[PDB]
RNA sequence: AUGACCCACCAAU
RNA sequence: AAUAUGAAUUAAUGCGAAGUUGAAAUACAGUUACCGUAGGGGAACCUGCGGUGGGCUUAUAAAUAUCUUAAAUAUUCUUACA
RNA sequence: AGCGUUAAUCAUAAUGGUUUAAAGGAUCCGUAGAAUGAAUUAUAUAUAAUUUAGAGUUAAUAAAAUUAAUUAAAGAAUUAUAAUAGUAAAGAUGAAAUAAUAAUAAUAAUUAUAAGACUAAUAUAUGUGAAAAUAUUAAUUAAAUAUUAACUGACAUUGAGGGAUUAAAACUAGAGUAGCGAAACGGAUUCGAUACCCGUGUAGUUCUAGUAGUAAACUAUGAAUACAAUUAUUUAUAAUAUAUAUAUAAAUAAUAAAUGAAAAUGAAAGUAUUCCACCUGAAGAGUACGUUAGCAAUAAUGAAACUCAAAACAAUAGACG
RNA sequence: UAGGUAGUAGGUUUAUUAAGAGUUAAACCUAGCCAACGAUCCAUAAUCGAUAAUGAAAGUUAGAACGAUCACGUUGACUCUG
């Protein structure tokens, strides 16, 4: 999959939150899809939808090779006090310097410890981990002690 | 700053001057057999 | 800078502090001959008559000195310790003399300071 | 504030030219943090952070700053939690240091 | 300006105050803006349908659920530019409200340029109170208007007593133009009447017409006398 | 206060 | 072959508490200034050419205005009412 | 039982930047890149196999644009030059001087030859070009558009070095040479005036073949991709039941947010990702020297010693013109 | 310091060697090999740690001292010994 994809993802996301938008499109694939699905697991995100460019589907729309092009994901941004839930979406794993972690460093990251220049996990903040071709929480890959690239820091 | 970009000019035209006096000892017996 | 421009070699500018006694080469005090000797007027906004001297190194480099406290034994020819330090006025002088060793002397009745000046516990009866 | 002690969590708001970065640290480490921070930290309460000043640390300016970052980029761990609709927990009080 | 925080979040300021010392007594608004919490999310909505012509905001043609060869007699099979130009503002975007009875309105006063002229109650009063049976071009409280015309081809288009829009507009139109006709008389026979049986009138239409005309002359007339004559000093 | 000096003007779109 | 040190003479530059001549720049700085280049000049500089604004957004009138119930009705109106 | 000081070392900020303060390459093409880069699935994190979103290619329909090179034309004037008739001044400037001005009959006039450069309005450089650049006309050649449709099947993002193009001046040949105008010389002004002003006016400005490769080559802003709130105008363009009010793009102008030392930037100077170039106090210095290239002027490459705690930018008052 | 390299690059076959290899010596092929991710050339320097110093850490410095490695005992070369 494409970090870079990623990158747009991210920053388009952060984009969308600063000026107070409901809800958006990111493009379909694997890696988004499971990137908004742990965003919206860790209730970042208050809806995951399949769409259109025109907006998301009302019925269930089987994604077929002639309608790809056009298939989004449509994400519903959460709001609380006046304040976007996801504030901050930045890579820690860029295009050019991919960052692969040792559970045991995944831990010490968790406990407070700085690793390779990433800050320790703050309360309230989510780092995505990939390991065997998934997306899933920097905790969850050290409960199945899958070492893999890191990810994203949404705080 | 432009009053320091014209004092450039003040040197490059300073410059030139020597080089024209330079200029009469290039192309002179310094720079042909030695 | 992208990486590779790092990778290559572009990060911060490495504050090498360049010696301002390098005469000196690299050694504390040094010992040297009195060659000339003159009173200096110091670029203003400062105004007094410096006395300083235009010493030889055994590193053989000349030096440019300066002659601390109020009273000095400058003779041509004489042999003293170069020591380091600016004499911010004299636009010159990068490298002082000790007050003390060779055949520079001791100011009289230096009371205070006296290391820096040179001068034993004034004793007293 | 976190325990009545320390910011929530290591911040980096940038306020103007001052780029503030405090860190939250363990009960008992002083405060340690530039001088302006410092009194701010000892009147608004904080007696454990830690941080630096980078480009500009205009003295004022750090201080405007500092009290912009507790109120702009230190948000409490109710809002997390009500927001992100779970509840985010404390663990060293489940441990009685 | 930019969404602000000091507006919608006195309580939880006051709160603050309440609760150190800078204030000893609670504004006494506390509580109202207590029991009734300030909206605070100022997201900018989507919308997903117009309004108005019903139509939808958020589809796209899937190719497969198409088949017939447009006009231009080509089966397209690969999607289009538009139809893979991320559309989301479209979504946000307020749709327009577009009525066809707005074209019908148009084209009744285009038609008749003299309903125009003709004096319109454009100010709604209760507009609640106005359930109107519009079978006859003629309602108790409204009056008579082309607005009246257009709410009647409604009818022979939904109960669909006539055919097609232009054919139910003019069967109304007719209707109009008998109630005109018949006030047309109806307001000459008033005066006929009332002008043989005893009526004396101080001023008529044709009075306006003249006085305030005649009125202007006195203006234009004093006027002249500087323009012309001043020219014969200006050139003489 | 440091702090003896300052020198140029020519005529219009 | 290379490096280093010397050389009459000669070049540039730096510093210096108060010498000389002119007044190039900053205001429309009294020829708009600079850029590239060329020529000329005691010296700052002057001049030819193209370029730039880091100067001209420094941008601020062709003057001319139309009626219908002037009211005992409009106006008054405080739960409306009815 | 050390304290100094000096001499070193480590720390004390890149958790930087480059429109305007050091600090974007003249421009683009494009090689390497141990540079980065679509999708889907399945293997043990690379293969295979699929996909069409990138990026391409060929039609067909729209609609026209000339941006290059070359060839062929047009035009107002200018000088000069006779012809002609006409008389005494002309012309220039702040005002005046002069020059081959004019009593050799001038200037003005009106005809008439010749020679050159240039190209008004339109005309907004809108635009078109990679950037240089670029609006007198046509001819040929070539590039450049939108939208569908067929295909290709990630084939790319842009790039060290290299190559290509590269204003004005300059240069080397050859022709040309009206006007302009370095230099020159003269007349002014002035205290002085090798200036500004004025008169002649040569190198040059033109072409042709070169050479050279620098500009405030500036939007002082490298290229690419994804994204974000409005309005008004261009305007492209589809559509509508063309002449309407609509949907798209594109540009231009005001802004929101955001960023920012501020000035202000505004779909970038915002949010992000990728790649290249470049900067690390001021002077000394883009100097010296060496080396390469050039017919040359020069161009690129590019140090150190010595000396300072200075030096630079945006915003503010105030004095000044 | 931008081109370097000719035993150089590799191949084959001999000499010697405890022994592979242009390692030498030898013989004969082929045309290489290295290089702007810095070759060749020049300059400087003994190298290092579970040693010492500095810092928050990355690091950064040192090399006296502890200890590890090398190299030399005035220079050069060679020879025996072993």
């Amino acid at each position: 999959m494409s970090l870079v994809k990623l990158a747009n993802t991210c920053a388009h996301l952060q984009n969308c939150s600063k000026v107070r938008v409901a809800l958006t499109s990111i493009p379909y694939t694997k890696l988004q899809l499971q990137f908004a699905y742990n965003l919206y697991q860790q209730g970042f995100l208050s809806s995951l939808q399949k769409g259109s460019t025109m907006g998301p589907d009302k019925d269930f729309v089987e994604v077929t090779p002639d309608n790809i092009s056009t298939r989004r994901l449509w994400v519903g941004l959460k709001y609380r006090d006046n304040k976007p839930v996801l504030s901050s979406c930045k890579l820690i794993s860029k295009p050019n310097s991919r960052i692969h972690l040792p559970m045991e460093d995944m831990k010490k990251l968790c406990s407070g410890v700085t690793i390779r220049n990433i800050k320790p996990l703050q309360p309230g903040e989510l780092i995505l981990v990939r390991a065997h071709n998934n997306i899933m929480d920097i905790n969850e890959a050290i409960s199945k002690k899958l070492d893999g690239e890191v990810l994203c820091r949404v705080k | 700053d432009s009053v320091m970009r014209k004092r450039k000019k003040k040197m490059k035209k300073h410059k030139l001057r020597k080089r024209r006096k330079r200029e009469k000892a290039e192309r002179r017996k310094l720079s042909q057999g030695r | 800078a992208t990486l590779n421009q790092i990778k290559r070699g572009s990060g911060p500018p490495r504050r090498k502090k360049i010696s301002t006694a390098p005469q000196l080469d690299q050694c504390p005090q040094r010992k040297g001959v009195v060659l000339r000797v003159m009173v200096l007027k110091p670029k203003k906004p400062n105004s007094a008559q410096r006395k300083a001297c235009r010493v030889r190194l055994t590193n053989g480099n000349v030096v440019s000195a300066y002659i601390p406290g109020e009273g000095h034994d400058a003779q041509e020819h004489s042999i003293v310790y170069v020591r380091g330090g600016r004499c911010q006025d004299l636009p010159g002088v990068k490298y002082h003399v000790i007050r003390g060793a060779g055949d520079l002397s001791g100011v009289v009745n230096r009371i205070s300071s006296r290391s820096k000046y040179g001068a034993k516990k004034p004793s007293k009866s | 504030r976190y325990e009545n002690r320390t910011i929530y969590g290591d911040i980096d708001f940038r306020y103007h030219g001052v780029k503030l970065h405090l860190r939250s640290a363990k009960p008992g480490f002083g405060l340690r943090v530039n001088h302006v921070i410092f009194e701010i930290c000892e009147c608004a309460g904080i007696k454990d952070l830690s941080g630096k000043v980078y480009k500009s640390r205009n003295d004022m300016n750090i201080a405007k700053g500092t009290i912009e970052a507790f109120t702009k980029a230190q948000k409490t761990l109710d809002e997390v939690a009500l927001g992100r609709g779970k509840k985010l927990v404390d663990v060293r009080k489940v441990y009685y240091s | 300006m930019k969404i602000q925080t000091n507006a919608v979040n006195v309580l939880q300021r006051t709160s603050a105050y309440l609760k150190s010392g800078l204030l000893k007594e609670t504004p006494a608004w506390y509580n109202v803006v207590a029991s009734i919490p300030p909206s605070t999310k100022f997201t900018r909505e989507p919308r997903f349908k117009n309004p108005s012509n019903g139509h939808i905001i958020g589809k796209l043609v899937d190719v497969t659920e198409q088949p017939h060869a447009n006009n231009k007699g080509l089966y397209k099979t690969r999607p289009n530019s538009s139809d893979k130009r991320v559309g989301v503002k479209r979504l946000y975007r307020p749709p327009k409200l577009t009525y066809v009875e707005d074209r019908l309105r148009s084209l009744f006063y285009k038609q008749h340029p003299w309903e125009l002229s003709r004096p319109k109650i454009l100010v709604e009063n209760e507009i609640g109170d106005e359930n109107y049976d519009w079978s006859h071009m003629l309602q108790i409280g409204r009056p008579l208007d082309g607005e009246s015309v257009i709410q009647r081809t409604m009818y022979l288009i939904k109960t669909k007593q006539y055919g097609d829009m232009v054919e139910a507009y003019d069967h109304a139109r007719y209707e109009f133009y008998a109630l005109r006709m018949q006030e047309e008389t109806e307001q000459q026979v008033a005066l006929e009447e009332a002008e043989m049986f005893g009526s004396l009138f101080g001023v008529s239409a044709i009075e306006h017409g003249i006085q305030k005309e005649q009125e202007v002359l006195d203006v234009w007339e004093k006027k002249v006398v500087e323009e012309t004559e001043l020219m014969a000093a200006r050139t003489s």
